[PDB]
Parts: structure tokens; C-alpha cells; sequence
């Protein structure tokens, strides 16, 4: 059994990264510059990209990419690291809004997640939570298409 | 410092 989304974890922090096309992808603001473990010794970052808040390393073992979202849809679903699965409205090329606004901390951790679009299909990486006073009600996100551009 | 990967999900939800 294969999973698309890894859960990844630094000394001082825990989020998660996602698998899309062959690489590892996860967020900037968590791995850094970092290497990922494997049982042969640290792997390198095949990409970086401070710019748009990404890594990538090449997809470990135990891991199944995810397909690129072609369905267009503004009907999006944040996982967590829970495994939640969170509805999101679509609102801009990187932003959506949370269909029912949870608090902070139960979007905790939970970036470099997948957001999918109905057909389950990769959508873009969640990013970042906007909150109001502690409450998540909506997210920023690297859309998909700056994966296969930075490919 | 390195990334450890420390558990995995399916979308899926597939059974071991």
C-alpha cells in the first residue's frame, strides 16, 4: 500500500509534503534547503524555489504520485495531516476559502498537503492559513502549474 | 539538519 501524501518532520517543526510526478514536494518554509532522509543516506533537493515557497526531492520509497488537476473545478479539498478532509472554494489563481472556517489549529501542520479537485487530482500544495483572530477561513496555495514550470 | 518522512497517507483510504 502506497501513500501519495508523506507525513515529514524536521527537529523544530512538523508539516507534510506531497507526491506529483516522480518528485517529493513539500514547502519551503518547513524543509528549508534540507535534505531528506533514506535508508542510503540524505537526499538532496532535486528542486528549490524560495520564490514560490517549494521544495522537491525525488519521490521515496512507499510513495505514489499524484495526477495534475485538468477539471478546472473551484471545488477544492484540503487533507490535513489528520487525513481531514477539508471542502475549499476556489477564489484566486493561489487562494480559496474554506466552505466551513475551522480553527487554526486544526489546519496545524498540515502544509505542503494536497488540495485535490473532485476528481481526486492535484489541485496545488497548501501553503499558508488566513486566519482572523484564530479562526482558518481561508488558504494560500502553490497551484500545480508552478510544479510542472519548476520541472 | 535532515527531513525525516514519519508516517504516510493514502487517499485512497486502500487497506494494507
Amino acid at each position: 500500500v502506497e501513500g501519495e501524501v508523506q507525513i515529514v518532520s524536521t527537529a523544530t517543526q512538523t508539516f507534510l509534503a506531497t507526491c506529483i510526478n516522480g518528485v517529493c514536494w513539500t514547502v519551503y518554509h518547513g524543509a528549508g534547503t534540507r535534505t531528506i532522509a533514506s535508508p542510503k543516506g540524505p537526499v538532496i533537493q532535486m528542486y528549490t524555489n524560495v520564490d514560490q515557497d517549494l521544495v522537491g526531492w525525488p519521490a521515496p520509497q512507499g510513495s505514489r504520485s499524484l495526477t495534475p488537476c485538468t477539471c478546472g473545478s473551484s471545488d477544492l479539498y484540503l487533507v490535513t495531516r489528520h487525513a481531514d478532509v477539508i471542502p475549499v472554494r476556489r477564489r484566486g489563481d493561489s487562494r480559496g476559502s474554506l466552505l466551513s472556517p475551522r480553527p487554526i489549529s486544526y489546519l496545524k501542520g498540515s502544509s505542503g498537503g494536497p488540495l485535490l479537485c473532485p476528481a481526486g487530482h492535484a489541485v496545488g500544495l497548501f501553503r499558508a492559513a488566513v486566519c482572523t483572530r484564530g479562526v482558518a477561513k481561508a488558504v494560500d496555495f502553490i497551484p500545480v502549474e508552478n510544479l510542472e514550470t519548476t520541472m | 539538519g535532515s527531513v525525516v518522512i514519519v508516517g504516510r497517507i493514502v487517499l485512497s483510504g486502500k487497506p494494507a
